[PDB]
């Protein structure tokens, strides 16, 4: 029992996985077994979703989060996002499920059967956390893998069927992307946009050409930096700025993952291009704008001049100006005038919403789409009663956007706490006082008093 | 003199797994019956005849919505004894009339007395100062002011809090709509005591845990402490320097620090109890007269104070008919206060 | 109180013929109403047009009358405006527009009767709560 | 000894009466800016059109407020989540009308308070302490982010951020109950257990240590003079405390290890407040409290009210009256 | 220690489980039957799903007198046909 | 307003650089125990 109790290792059972820090072979086992769990869930959850899936209901009425990811990639769907073939969903699930047994097998082997340390067995697979050269080489391999992964999305988009394009003329459809955006002023210009309203930083990406071209740049960048980090070793300025230890490296990744979880939270909440509303339901901004549109349409059909209807506050009942003058929907949805969506843009002119188009060009499919999104607003209770908090039981609904945004905010928050925990501890362990103050060497006793 | 009294004293004070004591003769039956009454009532007993509410697992409620509800308003402040003139010894009627509520409230009151006597009794036998009992006066002040004095000032027990999760939430919202209780400075002091006490709890625990002396070799620092050691397990000097330089001030007296941790939440609860005594009589902090005079005359004058009263007015009108069924409020749709559209 | 055959007896047509639903039909009507209709009609109101509700008194004064099984079954095939003047299949779910309202694709004639029966029975149970909105919650 | 190294040694010096440090270099100017603007605005700012409907709310003392009703009012609903620094306004008078000060205060405050958390880590490193006091501070810090930043983002407007005022706080809480039924959300319930339990264990630890102080003084003097700052020996008898409290409940319900006792004191309120912060942060995306409205139905199908339905009636009253001129359409979807 | 037998001793002893493999399910089944026989309703006076209202009434049988409260409830119970 | 904007941009940039170069300036070694961290 090497390092498998508190006396040998110094770590109690509730910190038991810290006993693995310098047992690369068992540590390898733990990581591979865990990746098997991830792949297992992806496969099993997909199959569960498929078994419970009725093609006639919108995905967002059915508690689906994985099939929408597959459908967005262009598998199983046709014009308007209608499901034409569930077999791709089946394949994706089965293959992930079968693969998890391979990963589970390797993980269990390395964890309990194989060599506990790898340094004696193989200098290629062995590593020391303090070997800055080996650590950047391992990092380099994984950057190359990630860069290949990004290029697979490009290959799917350009050569293997395309992607579902909510903006496609004629209602949304799978479309092959032939001219991805390669202009670095466009691609990197997303990175310097303000993150505030009307700008939205990278969350604002609104067309597939930019999405695909962004993954070309990211693929190349990851492969290049992966080669760079194989061939190089950290420079002097980098050496002096960081802590070089297993726990420190963990803490940096925890920081990175937390940041990504917060970005994913906003992506799914605001973006309706790579999270199409056909599959995920309308965004919150979208459903609120859809209500204004619904009642503009109803009232105009009854004979109202919606352009000149003065509401109780003096602002237009249906239409008003944004603070920079654009014609926008009135009422409380004035806050959401930055929303763009395929069902609304046909009414947009150079000055914002165009009164002539509103009076003459509103098509029945737009009225349908707005009434659907208004009645599937992302509001609902924890027990999945859809609607405002005061609504009665009847509708079993919580938007996928709410499920995905709340879960990933919670996970991102706790991963930020984990970064602080492990970065603070890595710093203290490196400097040598993570177990407490040495009584005979208490630093404050050697310092001058403050007053 | 070793009579029966002293022999009984001997037995009551034996060092056993559960200490009993003289106080235990009051504490154990009363605590057991109050808890047993709450479990019995939330599992099997209705509120249909007193409130018009289902309130038991038997009826389909869950852990959040079960309650032992207060008696009907027409019972007044009746003790509602099982053998009293209302139930007249009939256990089923007694349950239907709300007898379990006074049963829980009264055995609970005497159970609380017994727990505090237990704190005095054990403290006297072990030889410690009785500050734990003194601190426990604050939960007693809260219980007595909210569950006894408040309804005794009102029309009947019906307006006391009912013993359940969602029933207590309704009690919070009633106090906002009718009493404007958030505006009351005695509640504000209670909030300060409760949040400040939670703050002291977090900060003291974290400070000790992060100024520990390295008194062992393991990475788990819990093992490096012996209950009989004479040394402080953490550095008061290092802790004092940390907070002086982070916050400006710090504790330097460890006895003051732990008295203060007693003082802050105990005082807060006592202050909140006083304000609730005022609410027993509807002696509310409802309004600021100067604000009302200005706003009556100047229809452009708006503050967060006037915004909240409109919310209170909504709470009163929309919840009163269902929440006070004995009053028979019929409010036609046209009289209900509502903003535009909603 | 109990869900009796009296409660489950509703007008079949305008001429005064009644039909008595089974408890299974009523419960099936409730499930299908939730499936296909409650996103806009929960509680008997109409979220996208609150002027029109599903109260029987409102349905009686529609053109043609909708306060009976045949009128409601016809509405789900070929819905009209309240005065009968216009056909609104293009913006209201119906069998005629099952291509654009896919949830209507797997409704059968028997399902339409059950949904219709639910709409006619619920006010007999709920009184003002049905079609009354938040005032009666 | 060049000038940059001199500056770095002063910044990180453990001898300054107040530690500065690298986090402090950001902390000090941002907190000063937020404090100065807050004080000026609280006293003298003119009314603010919070809900974007040209209906200004008076928040400052000079415009008819006292300490309890005063507030710095959130920026206008017409601005939503747009960035509104002073230089985006045509004049100070426009900026004041539209609630500009709110944005300036909370952005500088959230930066400053995040750096306050880093500063707690930083000084613990310079003094050779363990590092996790700042992890306890993350619980109140996450809560401020929840009501000033996260909740505005999910709802699409800083006008639904918490006002910077006493009665403004109450308004925020009441409307929150109407729109999310937060009382019925288990994360708020865990938060209540966090702060109720925190206050209980605070009085508990205080009373037990005070109850077992070792006699070192006469009755005419404060028992606090029995402890001397820096002394080596503990000032109370934890064995007598454990002996009392173990008998109050039972022996195994009591702590005799001061280290795990104090860890428990840290963990309970910090974890509870984390859950409270996460409740606000996830109700920001409209995953609301449990809805049992009309959950209980009799044999005929009559609704049988529970206490949940009475709560609903109260919530409706708050819903229909809040922001009484701001809604033109029947659903308050944000 | 206070002299009683340690709990860990007791609950890993075969004799404990010989006794409690009977007494635990027996109590559970007694509680089940208290409900399934309908006895819980009659002990406590709790309405069954079909006894909250009469068939056509929608008013609560609310107690409105202090000293005739018992007779009021009995009268409400008669009116259930 | 433009002068205000340039001023704030310059002020913010100043303090951010101090922060970054500050932590780049051998910060792991600024502790009371082990300096040799690199
Ligand atoms: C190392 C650390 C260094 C720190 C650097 C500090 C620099 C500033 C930090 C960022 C501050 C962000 C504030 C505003 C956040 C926001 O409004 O976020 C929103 C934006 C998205 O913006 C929205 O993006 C939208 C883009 O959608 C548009 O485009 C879409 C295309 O499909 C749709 O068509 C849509 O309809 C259309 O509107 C619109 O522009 C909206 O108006 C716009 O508001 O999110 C985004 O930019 C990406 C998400 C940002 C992260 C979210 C912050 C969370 C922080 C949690 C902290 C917790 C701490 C706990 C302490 C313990
Ligand atoms: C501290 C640590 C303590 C530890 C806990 C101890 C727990 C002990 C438990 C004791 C419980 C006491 C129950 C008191 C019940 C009560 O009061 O019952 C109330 C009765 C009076 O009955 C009420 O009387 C009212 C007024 O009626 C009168 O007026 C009517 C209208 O005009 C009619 O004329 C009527 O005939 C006439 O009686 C209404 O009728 C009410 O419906 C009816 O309930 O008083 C009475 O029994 C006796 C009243 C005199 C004694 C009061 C002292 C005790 C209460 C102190 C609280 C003060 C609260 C005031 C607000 C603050
Ligand atoms: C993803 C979660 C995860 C993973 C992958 C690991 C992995 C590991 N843990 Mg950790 N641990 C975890 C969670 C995890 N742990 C949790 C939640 C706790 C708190 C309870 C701990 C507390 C803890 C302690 C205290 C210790 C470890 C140790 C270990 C290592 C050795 C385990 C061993 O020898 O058991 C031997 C156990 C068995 C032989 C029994 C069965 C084990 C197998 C793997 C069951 C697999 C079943 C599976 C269905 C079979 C699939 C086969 C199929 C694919 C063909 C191993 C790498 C030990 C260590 O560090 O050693 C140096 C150690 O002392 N862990
Ligand atoms: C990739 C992420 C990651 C990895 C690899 C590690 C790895 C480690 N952590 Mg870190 N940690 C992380 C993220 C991570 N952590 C996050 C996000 C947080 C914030 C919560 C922490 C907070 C943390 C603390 C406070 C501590 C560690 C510690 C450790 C070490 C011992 C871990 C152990 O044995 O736990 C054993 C696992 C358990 C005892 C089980 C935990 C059970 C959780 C709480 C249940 C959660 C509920 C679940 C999600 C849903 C309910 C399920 C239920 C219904 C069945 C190990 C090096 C310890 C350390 O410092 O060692 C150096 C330590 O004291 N971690
Ligand atoms: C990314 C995470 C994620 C998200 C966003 C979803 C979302 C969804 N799931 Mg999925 N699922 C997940 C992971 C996720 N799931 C995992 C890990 C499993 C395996 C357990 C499943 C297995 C699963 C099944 C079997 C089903 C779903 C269903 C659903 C839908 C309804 C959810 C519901 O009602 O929850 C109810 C809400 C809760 C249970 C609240 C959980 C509270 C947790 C315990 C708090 C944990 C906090 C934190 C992690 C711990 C911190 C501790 C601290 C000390 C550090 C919704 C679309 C349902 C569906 O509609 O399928 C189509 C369904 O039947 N899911
Ligand atoms: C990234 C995860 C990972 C890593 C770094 C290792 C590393 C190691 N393994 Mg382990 N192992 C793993 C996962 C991993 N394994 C998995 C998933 C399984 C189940 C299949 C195993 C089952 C296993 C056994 C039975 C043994 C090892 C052994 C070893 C050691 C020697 C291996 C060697 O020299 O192969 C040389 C390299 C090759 C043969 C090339 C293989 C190419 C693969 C099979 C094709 C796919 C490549 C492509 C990148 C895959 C993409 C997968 C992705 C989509 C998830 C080495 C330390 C040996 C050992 O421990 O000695 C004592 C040993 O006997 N492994
Ligand atoms: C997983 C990804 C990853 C990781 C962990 C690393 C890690 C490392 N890189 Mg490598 N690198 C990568 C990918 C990665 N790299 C890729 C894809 C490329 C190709 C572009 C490179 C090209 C590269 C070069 C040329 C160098 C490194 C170097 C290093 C080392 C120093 C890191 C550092 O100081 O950052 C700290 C970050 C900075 C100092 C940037 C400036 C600070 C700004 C102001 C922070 C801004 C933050 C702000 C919130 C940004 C938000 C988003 C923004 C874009 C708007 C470190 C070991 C250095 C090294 O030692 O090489 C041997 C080095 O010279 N990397
Ligand atoms: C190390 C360790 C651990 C961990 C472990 C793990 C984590 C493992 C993993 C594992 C895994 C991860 C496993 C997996 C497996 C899998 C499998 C075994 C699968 C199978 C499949 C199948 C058989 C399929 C089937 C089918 C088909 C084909 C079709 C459809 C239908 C169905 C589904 C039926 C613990 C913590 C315990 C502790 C101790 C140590
Ligand atoms: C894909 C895609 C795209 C693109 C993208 C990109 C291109 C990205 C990039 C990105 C990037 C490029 C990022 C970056 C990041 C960075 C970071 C995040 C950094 C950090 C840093 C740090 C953290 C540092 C720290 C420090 C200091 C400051 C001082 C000294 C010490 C230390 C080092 C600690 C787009 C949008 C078009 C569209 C969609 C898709
Ligand atoms: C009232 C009254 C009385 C009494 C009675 C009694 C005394 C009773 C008792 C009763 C009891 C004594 C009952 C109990 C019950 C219990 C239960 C019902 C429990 C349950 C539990 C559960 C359900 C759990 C859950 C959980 C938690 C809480 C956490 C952890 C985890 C778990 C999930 C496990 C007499 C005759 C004198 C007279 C008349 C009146
Ligand atoms: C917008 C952000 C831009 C970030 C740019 C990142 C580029 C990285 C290059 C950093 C430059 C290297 O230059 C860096 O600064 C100065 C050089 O005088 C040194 O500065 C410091 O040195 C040592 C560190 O041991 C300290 O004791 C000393 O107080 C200080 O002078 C750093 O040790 C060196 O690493
Ligand atoms: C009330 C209890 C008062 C104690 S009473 C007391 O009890 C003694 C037992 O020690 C007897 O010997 C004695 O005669 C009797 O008066
Ligand atoms: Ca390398
Ligand atoms: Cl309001
Ligand atoms: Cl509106
Ligand atoms: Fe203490």
């Amino acid at each position: 029992a090497t390092n498998r109790d508190q006396e040998s290792s110094g770590f109690a059972w509730w910190a038991g996985n810290a006993r693995l820090i310098n047992l690369s072979g068992k540590l390898l086992g733990a990581h591979v077994a865990h990746a098997g769990l991830i792949v297992f869930w992806a496969g099993a959850m997909t199959l569960f979703e498929l078994a419970h899936f009725i093609p006639e209901k919108p995905m967002y009425e059915q508690g689906l989060i994985l099939i929408p990811h597959i459908a967005t990639l262009g598998w199983g769907v046709g014009p308007g996002g209608e499901v034409v073939d569930t077999f791709p969903f089946f394949v994706v699930g089965v293959v992930h499920l079968i693969s998890s047994a391979v990963l589970g097998f390797g993980g269990v082997y390395h964890a309990i059967r194989g060599p506990e340390t790898l340094e004696e067995y193989s200098s290629f697979f062995g590593y020391d956390w303090k070997d800055k050269n080996k650590m950047t080489t391992i990092l380099g391999f994984h950057l190359i893998v990630l860069g290949i992964g990004a290029l697979l999305l490009v290959a799917k988009a350009m050569f293997f069927g395309g992607l579902y394009d909510t903006w496609a003329p004629g209602g949304g459809d799978v479309r092959v992307i032939t001219n991805p955006t390669l202009d670095p002023r466009v691609i990197f210009g997303y990175l310097l946009k303000s993150p505030f309203g009307g700008e939205g930083w990278i969350v604002s990406v609104n067309n597939l050409e930019d999405v695909v071209g962004g993954h070309i740049w990211i693929g190349l960048i990851c492969i290049a930096g992966g080669i760079w980090h194989i061939l190089t070793t950290p420079f002097g300025w980098a050496r002096r700025a960081f802590i070089w230890s297993g726990e420190a490296y963990l803490s940096y990744s925890l920081g990175a993952l937390s940041m990504m979880g917060f970005i994913a939270t906003c992506f799914v909440w605001f973006n309706n291009t790579v999270y199409p509303s056909e599959f995920y339901g309308p965004t919150g901004p979208e459903a609120s704008q859809a209500q204004a549109m619904t009642f503009l349409i109803r009232d105009q059909k009854l004979g109202a001049n919606v352009g000149s209807a003065q509401g109780p506050t003096g602002l237009g009942k249906y239409l008003m100006r944004s603070p920079t003058g654009e014609i926008i929907f009135g009422g409380e949805t004035m806050r959401f005038w930055d929303f763009r969506g395929p069902w609304l843009e046909p009414l947009r002119g150079p000055n914002g919403l165009d009164l002539n188009k509103i009076k003459n060009d509103i098509q029945p499919w737009q009225e349908r789409r707005a009434a659907e999104y208004m009645t599937h607003a992302p509001l609902g209770s924890l027990n999945s009663v859809g609607g405002v908090a005061t609504e009665i039981n009847s509708v079993n609904f919580v938007s996928p956007r709410s499920w995905l945004a709340t879960s990933h905010f919670v996970l991102a928050f706790f991963f930020l706490v984990g970064h602080l925990w492990h970065a603070g501890r890595a710093r203290a362990a490196a400097a040598g006082f993570e177990k407490g103050i040495d009584r005979e060497s208490e630093p404050v006793l050697s310092m001058p008093s403050l007053d | 003199e070793r009579g029966w009294f002293d022999i009984l004293d001997d037995w009551l004070k034996r060092d056993r797994f559960v200490f009993v004591g003289w106080s235990g003769i009051l504490l154990f039956p009363c605590a057991y019956l109050a808890l047993g009454g709450w479990l019995t009532g939330t599992t099997f007993v209705t509120s249909w005849y007193t409130h018009g509410l289902a309130s038991s697992y038997l009826e389909g409620c869950n852990f959040l919505t079960v309650a032992v509800s207060t008696p009907a308003n027409s019972m007044g402040h009746s003790l509602l004894l099982l053998w009293g003139p209302e139930a007249q010894g009939d256990f089923t009627r007694w349950c239907q009339l709300g007898g379990l509520w006074t049963f829980i409230a009264l055995h609970g009151a005497f159970g609380l007395i017994g727990f505090m006597l237990r704190q005095f009794e054990i403290a006297r036998l072990v030889g410690v100062r009785p500050y734990n009992a003194i601190a426990f006066s604050a939960p007693i002040a809260v219980f007595v002011s909210v569950f006894l004095i408040y309804p005794l000032g009102q029309s009947s027990w019906f307006f006391a809090p009912s013993f359940g999760v969602a029933a207590i939430f309704r009690f919070l919202l009633f106090f906002q709509g009718f009493h404007n209780w958030t505006l009351n400075p005695f509640h504000m002091m209670g909030v300060a005591g409760v949040l400040g006490g939670a703050l002291l709890c977090a900060i003291h625990g974290a400070t000790v845990e992060n100024t520990l002396f390295q008194d062992g070799e393991g990475a788990s620092t819990f093992r490096a402490f012996n209950p009989t050691q004479a040394e402080e397990t953490y550095s008061m000097v290092t802790a004092n320097r940390f907070w002086s330089q982070i916050f400006g001030i710090a504790f330097s007296n460890k006895r003051w620090l732990h008295f203060f941790m007693l003082f802050v939440p105990v005082t807060g609860l006592w202050m909140s109890a006083i304000g609730v005594v005022g609410l027993a009589l509807n002696l509310r902090s409802y309004d600021f007269i100067s604000q009302e005079i200005r706003a009556a005359e100047d229809p452009e004058f708006e503050t967060f104070y006037t915004k909240n009263l409109l919310l209170n007015e909504g709470i009163r009108a929309w919840m009163a008919p269902q929440d006070q069924p004995h009053e028979n409020f019929v409010f036609p749709e046209e009289v209900l206060p509502r903003g535009n559209a909603l | 109180a109990e869900l009796t055959p009296e409660v489950l007896t509703v007008p079949l047509n305008s001429e005064g013929k009644t039909i008595t639903l089974t408890e299974k039909q009523y419960l099936e009507g409730k499930r299908l109403f939730q499936y296909a209709c409650a996103s806009c009609h929960v509680g008997g109101i109409t979220k996208t047009n609150p002027s029109l509700d599903l109260r029987t008194e409102t349905l009686a004064l529609a053109t043609p009358p909708r306060d009976n099984i045949e009128g409601l079954v016809d509405y789900m095939k070929n819905p009209t405006t309240y005065d009968g003047e216009q056909e609104i299949a293009e913006v209201h779910p119906s069998l005629r527009s099952a291509d654009i309202f896919p949830k209507m694709r797997n409704l059968t004639e028997k399902d339409l009767v059950a949904i219709a029966g639910h709409i006619l029975v619920e006010p007999k149970i709920l009184g003002d709560k049905w079609g009354g909105g938040k005032v009666y919650y | 000894a060049n000038l940059w190294e001199r500056f770095c040694n002063w910044v990180t010096s453990t001898d300054n009466r107040l530690y500065v440090g690298w986090f402090g270099v950001i902390m000090i100017p941002t907190l000063l800016a937020a404090t100065i603007c807050f004080v000026i605005a609280f006293i003298a700012a003119p009314p603010v059109d919070i809900d974007g409907i040209r209906e200004p709310v008076s928040g400052s003392l000079l415009y008819g407020n006292n300490i309890i009703t005063g507030a710095v009012v959130p920026s206008s609903n017409a601005i939503g989540l747009h960035f509104y620094p002073i230089w985006e306004a045509a004049s100070l008078d426009e900026w004041l009308y539209n609630g500009g000060p709110y944005q300036l205060i909370i952005f500088h405050f959230l930066l400053g308070a995040s750096c306050y958390m880093g500063r707690q880590w930083e000084l613990s490193y310079r003094l050779g302490m363990r590092p996790w006091i700042c992890v306890a501070y993350s619980a109140p810090l996450a809560s401020a982010f929840a009501v000033f930043l996260i909740y505005p983002i999910g709802q699409g407007s800083f006008s639904d951020g918490m006002p910077l005022g006493i009665s403004g706080t109450f308004n925020f809480m009441i409307v929150f109950q109407a729109e999310h039924n937060i009382l019925m959300h288990p994360f708020h319930q865990l938060g209540v257990a966090g702060v109720f339990g925190g206050a209980l264990f605070c009085a508990m630890h205080g009373s037990l240590v005070t109850s077992s102080l070792i006699r070192e003084t006469t009755e005419t003097e404060s028992a606090n003079y029995g402890y001397k700052f820096g002394q080596e020996e503990e000032t109370y008898n934890i064995v007598a405390a454990h002996g009392y409290f173990g008998r109050l409940i039972f022996q195994y319900a009591s702590f005799n290890n001061s280290r795990s006792l104090h860890f428990f004191l840290a963990a309970w309120p910090v974890v509870g407040v984390w859950f409270a912060a996460l409740g606000i942060s996830t109700m920001a995306f409209n995953l609301n409290g449990f809805n049992f409205n009309h959950s209980v139905i009799d044999a005929k199908g009559n609704v049988i009210n529970t206490w949940a339905d009475i709560i609903n009636r109260a919530n409706l009253g708050m819903e229909v009256m809040h922001e009484r001129n701001a809604h033109n359409f029947p659903l308050d979807l944000a | 220690t206070t002299g009683e037998r340690p709990f860990s001793d007791i609950i890993t002893s075969v004799r404990y489980w010989v006794i409690h493999s009977i007494t635990i399910p027996a109590l559970f089944i007694a509680g089940w039957l208290f409900v399934s026989t309908g006895l819980a309703y009659d002990v406590f006076g709790t309405p069954r799903p079909d006894s909250y209202y009469a068939q056509e009434q929608r008013s609560i049988p609310l107690v409105t007198d202090r000293f005739e409260a018992k007779q009021q409830v009995e009268t409400f119970l008669e009116q259930l046909k | 307003m433009e002068t205000l904007k340039i001023t704030v941009y310059i002020v913010v940039t100043f303090f951010v650089l101090l922060f970054v170069f500050g932590f780049l300036s051998g910060d792991p070694a600024r502790n009371p125990k082990r300096k040799d961290l690199e």
